[PDB]
């Protein structure tokens, strides 16, 4: 009998990943669209 | 819709006026300080005939 493996993992540091959201989409739209900027929030169209 | 004109700075300057105005107000009619209340006996003049 020696030192176990339940004990043993008491002195080891655990690897943590940030929080996985499956929601998350590669939203191809957005990324395919271009993009216009609107500096006070009011676009017309003519 | 802060282009051309900034809407904080515009806000914040309309307050101020409004305050200043209130400000001047107060220095003249103010009841704890303010000159028409701080007025010494003998310093109360009346018009003889209500025109100045």
């Amino acid at each position: 009998l020696a030192l176990r493996d339940v004990a043993a993992r008491q002195l080891a540091n655990a690897t943590k990943t940030v929080p996985q959201l499956r929601t998350i989409t590669p939203r191809w739209l957005v990324r395919l669209l271009h993009w216009t900027p609107v500096e006070a929030g009011i676009y017309r169209v003519n | 819709y802060s282009n051309p004109h900034d809407q904080i700075r515009e806000q914040l300057r309309l307050t101020i006026e409004i305050m200043k105005e209130r400000q001047e107000s107060e220095l003249i009619n103010s009841r704890e300080y303010g000159l028409l209340n701080n007025v010494a006996p003998g310093q109360l003049v009346h018009t003889r005939n209500g025109a100045p």
